[PDB]
This record gives C-alpha cells, sequence and structure tokens, in this order.
C-alpha cells in the first residue's frame, strides 16, 4: 500500500554533494506533499524542507536554505533531495516522509538512508581477541574499519544466548571501533570452540578469530 | 522560530503502569500538534494528530492534551512494544514544522549491579602501535555507572570511550563498555591497569585490574 522507499546508503567526502531518492507506491504520486526530514544521533528531527510534487515548487526550512534543492520526477514518481556543501556533522539517517488542508503532519515515512561524511577511506577491520583468564567473559574487539557496518555472530551462529554486541564507536581516527562480548559457563573452555566470524561487506573481509586464552 | 521542548529527556517506567510525557511550545500553537513514536534502527510512524486524536492504528492507550503551549502526551499501562522514542511535532503555521528533542521511554526494573570484567591487550595487536584495554559492565540497571581508568595510580583523562547497549529483551538490563587505547610504548611502560566501577547497586566500587604479563 502507501510505501515510500529511498535509496541505499551513501559515504561522501567532505564538501561533496548527495543525492537521496524517495519512490513512492500505493497512492496518487501527484496529490500529496513530500517532507524531508533527517535524524544525527547527537539530536532529534531536524525538518529539511517541503515539496509539492504536481508542481515542483518548494519551501526550505530557514537552516538549510541554499544547500539543499529537492526535486521529483512525475513519471517515475520519485521525489529527491539534493544537499551540497557536505560538512562533517551532515551524517545523518534522511527521511522523506508523504503529507497526509492546514493538516501537516506526515505518514507514511521512507526507510530512511544513512549518509556518512567523512574523508577516511575504506577498510576492513582488524580483529583482536579478549580471552578470560579467571561465569566466564569472552569477547572480539574489531576495530579501525570504515565504513560501518560490521556483522558479528560468534561460533558461526552456534552460541547465541549471552551475546552482547556494542554499538560502534567513532574514534579520533576516522575509523570506527566496537567490541562483542559473551558470558559462558567457566569450565567450558578448554572443551568448546568459541569463534567471532566478524564480515564487513563494504571493504571485502571476512574475519574468523578463535577466542581462546591463557 | 517556534520551538518545542520536550518533557524529561528520558523516563523510565515499569511495564503496565502509566506514562506521561509533555511538549512545550515557545509560541501558543492553539491545538495543531502530532506525536510520533519511533523504534531504534526505524523511521517514525505517527500516532496522534491535532493534539488529542489517535492516528489510525494507535491503540487506545495511548492518549494525548493540549491546547496552547503544553501539551502532553499519556500511555496507560505501559507495554513491552512502547518501549520506545516518542517525538512531538508542530505544524502553526502551514508549511514549517520543527520537531521535539525526543523522550526516550526506558523499562523500570529491580536494581542490578554490574559483573565487571576486564580484559588486556591481546598480543596480535601489539605487534602494531596501539594496545586497548577493555572493561564490560554486563547486565547491570539502571544505566547510571560511573567507570574509570587507572594505569599505576594515575587517573586516565580523555583516552577511553564509552559503548553501551540497548535495554536487553529478556532482562531488560544495560550492558556497557569502556576501551582505553594507548600507544604501546605507553602500554608497555606501566604495570598495573584497573578499572573502578560505582554504580548504585554496589555497596563500594568495584576495582577490577591486572598486571602486565
Amino acid at each position: 500500500q502507501v510505501q515510500l522507499v529511498q535509496s541505499g546508503a551513501e559515504v561522501k567526502k567532505p564538501g561533496a554533494s548527495v543525492k537521496v531518492s524517495c519512490k513512492a507506491s500505493g497512492y496518487i504520486f501527484i496529490s500529496y506533499f513530500m517532507h524531508w526530514v533527517r535524524q544525527a544521533p547527537g539530536q532529534g528531527l531536524e525538518w529539511m524542507g517541503i515539496i509539492n510534487p504536481s508542481s515542483g515548487d518548494t519551501r526550505y526550512a530557514q537552516k538549510f536554505q541554499g544547500r539543499v534543492t529537492m526535486t521529483r520526477d512525475t513519471s517515475t514518481n520519485t521525489v529527491y533531495m539534493e544537499l551540497s556543501s557536505l560538512r562533517s556533522d551532515d551524517t545523518a539517517v534522511y527521511y522523506c516522509a508523504r503529507r497526509p488542508e492546514r493538516h501537516n503532519w506526515l505518514d507514511p515515512w521512507g526507510q530512511g538512508t544513512l549518509v556518512t561524511v567523512s574523508s577516511a577511506s575504506t577498510k576492513g577491520p582488524s580483529v583482536f581477541p579478549l580471552a578470560p583468564s579467571s561465569t566466564a567473559a569472552l569477547g572480539c574487539l574489531v576495530k579501525d574499519y570504515f565504513p560501518e557496518p560490521v556483522t558479528v555472530s560468534w561460533n558461526s551462529g552456534a552460541l547465541t544466548s549471552g551475546v552482547h554486541t556494542f554499538p560502534a564507536v567513532l574514534q579520533s581516527s576516522g575509523l570506527y571501533s566496537l567490541s562483542s562480548v559473551v558470558t559462558v559457563p567457566s569450565s567450558s573452555l578448554g572443551t568448546q570452540t568459541y569463534i567471532c566470524n566478524v564480515n564487513h561487506k563494504p571493504s571485502n573481509t571476512k574475519v574468523d578469530k578463535r577466542v581462546e586464552p591463557k | 522560530e517556534i520551538v518545542m521542548t520536550q518533557s524529561p529527556a528520558t523516563l523510565s517506567v515499569s511495564p503496565g503502569e502509566r506514562a506521561t510525557l509533555s511538549c512545550r511550545a515557545s509560541q501558543s500553537i492553539s491545538s495543531n500538534l502530532a506525536w510520533y513514536q519511533q523504534k531504534p534502527g526505524q523511521a517514525p510512524r505517527l500516532l496522534i494528530y491535532g493534539a488529542s486524536t489517535r492516528a489510525t492504528g494507535t491503540p487506545a492507550r495511548f492518549s494525548g492534551s493540549g491546547s496552547g503551549t503544553e501539551f502532553t502526551l499519556t500511555i496507560s499501562s505501559l507495554q513491552s512494544e512502547d518501549f520506545a522514542s516518542y517525538y512531538c511535532q508542530q505544524y502553526n503555521n502551514w508549511p514549517a514544522i520543527t520537531f521535539g528533542q525526543g523522550t526516550r521511554l526506558e523499562i523500570k526494573r529491580t536494581v542490578a549491579a554490574p559483573s565487571v570484567f576486564i580484559f588486556p591487550p591481546s598480543d596480535e595487536q601489539l605487534k602494531s602501535g596501539t594496545a586497548s584495554v577493555v572493561c564490560l559492565l554486563n547486565n547491570f540497571y539502571p544505566r547510571e555507572a560511573k567507570v574509570q581508568w587507572k594505569v599505576d595510580n594515575a587517573l586516565q583523562s580523555g583516552n577511553s570511550q564509552e559503548s553501551v547497549t540497548e535495554q536487553d529483551s529478556k532482562d531488560s538490563t544495560y550492558s556497557l563498555s569502556s576501551t582505553l587505547t594507548l600507544s604501546k610504548a605507553d602500554y608497555e611502560k606501566h604495570k598495573v591497569y584497573a578499572c573502578e566501577v560505582t554504580h548504585q547497586g554496589l555497596s563500594s566500587p568495584v576495582t577490577k585490574s591486572f598486571n602486565r604479563g
């Protein structure tokens, strides 16, 4: 039914420009305005602007007047948001949202497009183990990769309970770091194989690290 | 130029009780306000509009009162799927809309003291120029926890990073990790590496430490 489908995630070097699509399905594209808002994990939602699909007329938020350009294609029924002069605080999730008179409240929203602003280059994560000495806690420091995301599964999906995978942190290098840690009965090491399988699809990386101790 | 300010930034309440958030406007927006719920990794979904009118599919425990400058969303009888983030939004003058900062709703549970662990740098990472000591705070509640690093009793400042996970699904607790990164030269120059955890579920701080070797 009512569906907005935007483009995939994108990585930008600072000062470039990014163009996010948003395809509608399940309603009359020409009859309902399209809002663009954004969400950075340092604040809440930031409205970017409003476009009328039938006309193409726009009005942008005061914060973005100039850098943002909203357009549309009636044939393929797609709205486009283009943000330019990308500074490092423009990395965020970008949402298009359909407006259902003077009733402006947005529904439904798109899947969101993650746009990262950084000059770091694609890089595989280096995996290091977190071995336990004296229940027991074992872990996996996946370190210095770009860009996000990474997938961590223990034991090729065997061990799942007690597993805690931490959100990634952006280091001063511009690369990300995250750890995954699972608690296991202490007697099980010395008997059971506990492998940390990480994969990074951006940068052709498939690493397996046996996490054993002492 | 109309600003919406969200009630408290975070709220923890036990499942099944009552939850009250309050959106505030600098300018009187008359009625003219919507609410959104958003789960992590997902887009916001519409909840109420016109301050009080539930959206299609919005269950009856969600209600909202308003008119003027100060508004309120209320969830009677919390539920598992309601713990999320909630945003208010204004449309006082037609095309211009501004959102709130947000209020994250959390599950209130019993106090749980963290199980602490410390991990030295792995002998594969020292071959480069870095060393990482990792302190884990497993399955604790509430969120508030103060971890400090000390090397040779020298209290570290601005060289660790903290990351906290989302509230566990089966236990409703949190886990936290403090990663201290040093140069290998700085690492092998010191012996005792200690991570001290302060938490309201702890009679006294829990210090977990190790020696280089």
